[PDB]
C-alpha cells in the first residue's frame, strides 16, 4: 500500500556457522620409485623420457 | 629420491628337484605321432 510501513518492534541476535576449506593434504610423489619401482633396467629407460 | 642403496648381493632360490627332464628320450623316441594323431604329454618334477 502507498501510504503504509512496518517497523520491526523487536529484534533477534543471531549467530550463523560459516564452514570454509582453507587447506588441502599436501602430496608428494617419486615419480622414479612409482614408475619404476626398484628395478634399475626400468629406470635406465625412464631417463629416455 | 633415492640414489642411497643399490642391491649388490642377488639372492636366488629355486625348489631343489635336481632331477634332469626327460628331453633325450622325449626328443629321441623311436618313432613320433602321426600329426594327425598328436600325442601331449605332461613334463614335471624336472629341470629343463
Ligand atoms: C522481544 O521479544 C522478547 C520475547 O520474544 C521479549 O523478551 C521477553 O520480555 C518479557 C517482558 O520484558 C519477559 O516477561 C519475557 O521473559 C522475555 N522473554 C525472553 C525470552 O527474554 C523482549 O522484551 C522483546 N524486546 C523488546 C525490545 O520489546
Ligand atoms: C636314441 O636312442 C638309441 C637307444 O638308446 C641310441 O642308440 C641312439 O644313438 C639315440 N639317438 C640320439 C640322437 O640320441
Amino acid at each position: 500500500s502507498n501510504n503504509t510501513i512496518a517497523i520491526p518492534t523487536n529484534f533477534s541476535i543471531s549467530v550463523t556457522t560459516e564452514v570454509m576449506p582453507v587447506s588441502m593434504a599436501k602430496t608428494s610423489v617419486d615419480c622414479t620409485m612409482y614408475i619404476c619401482g626398484d628395478s634399475t633396467e626400468c629406470s635406465n629407460l625412464l631417463l629416455q623420457y | 629420491s633415492n640414489f642411497r642403496v643399490s642391491p649388490t648381493k642377488e639372492v636366488v632360490r629355486f625348489p631343489n628337484i635336481t632331477n634332469l627332464c626327460p628331453f633325450g628320450e622325449v626328443f629321441n623316441a623311436t618313432t613320433f605321432p602321426s600329426v594327425y594323431a598328436w600325442e601331449r604329454t605332461r613334463i614335471s618334477d624336472c629341470v629343463a
